[PDB]
């Protein structure tokens, strides 16, 4: 038979990754070919990073740890647009290398829950010295942390335990409301993915609930619609390494100040999971599958999509 | 109706950090210098 799966969720939650982690198992995965391709981006992606926590230290007020790395700032400016497509020089290694290592840009990049910052900024940034080198083909655990500009619907094709999968992710792309409906339309299972790791990101000015509860606010309405009843409807708790460092430091009552238990990483998990569970108006005619997951782990993605798989099986 | 759901699906769906997908363009490295040009 054939099974449709939709990937749904907020902006920076695991979507994509997803789509990318179905090609590195049930597909070929990514040839040395393919690779290189990506050398580009990762270089862009790099860069983009750097800049926007240098950025966000004029938002935060935050000054350079040493004098000098305002230089080395206006050197990455001019340095940057020769990043063309494939090729670091040694100088400009040296450059990011330095600001990243800022004792000023570090305090910055720890407060990354006052900004939008990507979650592959520091993968890259701490591997520069292999990043850089000249002759550097991207891994297949590279080209997995790529960031690229999303177009329309992003599809995938594979065959698992004698199951033909088509993977839709819309996500990004404001897409037509007909073009929507394409999505919908016989639609097996849904994944909808939740950055656990947004828990204490700071409010912005246009929006009055925290991120947490915009992703919830979406699960109640995935959940609780009309097309969605003969719908399988599977939970990612996406970004669970990050959230349990997170957890350490920060409080899960920044973002439910209701919260009474402890800041311990399973309660918390366990009630954040509570928090989307029970957004199901219906529990007589329908049963969340719920999965904590850590979408750049390869390993975990594939024990979790193979338990996924099994109740898709014992559903048709 | 099942428009309610379309508003809010492509508002939060294309929420998250953005000059941080994609290739690394001109235009990208000005607005990011003029920035760092005040603080
Ligand atoms: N550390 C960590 N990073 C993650 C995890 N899941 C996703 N990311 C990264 O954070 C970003 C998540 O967004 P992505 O899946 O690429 O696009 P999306 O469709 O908007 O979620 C990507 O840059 C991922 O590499 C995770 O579980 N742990």
């Amino acid at each position: 038979r054939e099974v449709k799966l939709l990937l749904l969720g907020a902006g920076e939650s695991g979507k994509s990754t997803i789509v990318k982690q179905m090609k590195i198992i049930h597909e070929a995965g990514y040839s040395e070919e393919e690779c290189k391709q990506y050398k580009a981006v990762v270089y862009s992606n790099t860069i983009q990073s750097i800049i926007a926590i240098i950025r966000a230290m004029g938002r935060l007020k935050i000054d350079f740890g040493d004098s000098a790395r305002a230089d080395d700032a206006r050197q990455l400016f001019v340095l940057a647009g020769a990043a063309e497509e494939g090729f670091m020089t040694a100088e400009l290694a040296g450059v990011i290398k330095r600001l990243w290592k800022d004792s000023g840009v570090q305090a910055c990049f720890n407060r990354s829950r006052e900004y939008q910052l990507n979650d592959s900024a520091a993968y890259y940034l701490n591997d520069l010295d292999r990043i850089a080198q000249p002759n550097y083909i991207p891994t297949q655990q590279d080209v997995l942390r790529t960031r690229v500009k999303t177009t329309g619907i992003v599809e995938t094709h594979f065959t698992f335990k004698d199951l033909h999968f088509k993977m839709f992710d819309v996500g990004g792309q404001r897409s037509e409301r007909k073009k929507w409906i394409h999505c919908f339309e016989g639609v097996t299972a849904i994944i909808f993915c939740v950055a656990l790791s947004d828990y204490d990101l700071v409010l912005a000015e246009d929006e009055e609930m925290n991120r947490m509860h915009e992703s919830m606010k979406l699960f109640d309405s995935i959940c609780n619609n009309k097309w969605f009843t003969d719908t399988s409807i599977i939970l990612f708790l996406n970004k669970k390494d990050l959230f349990e460092e997170k957890i350490k430091k920060s409080p899960l009552t920044i973002c439910y100040p209701e919260y009474a238990g402890s800041n311990t990483y399973e309660e918390a998990a366990a009630y954040i999971q509570c928090q989307f569970e029970d957004l199901n108006k219906r529990k007589d005619t329908k049963e969340i599958y719920t999965h904590f997951t850590c979408a750049t782990d390869t390993k975990n993605v594939q024990f979790v999509f193979d338990a996924v798989t099994d109740v898709i099986i014992k559903n048709n | 109706d099942i428009e309610g759901l379309v508003e809010l699906l492509n508002r939060v769906q294309s929420s998250g950090a953005h000059d941080q997908r994609g290739l690394l363009s001109n235009e990208e490295v000005f607005r990011a210098l003029r920035d760092f040009d005040r603080w």
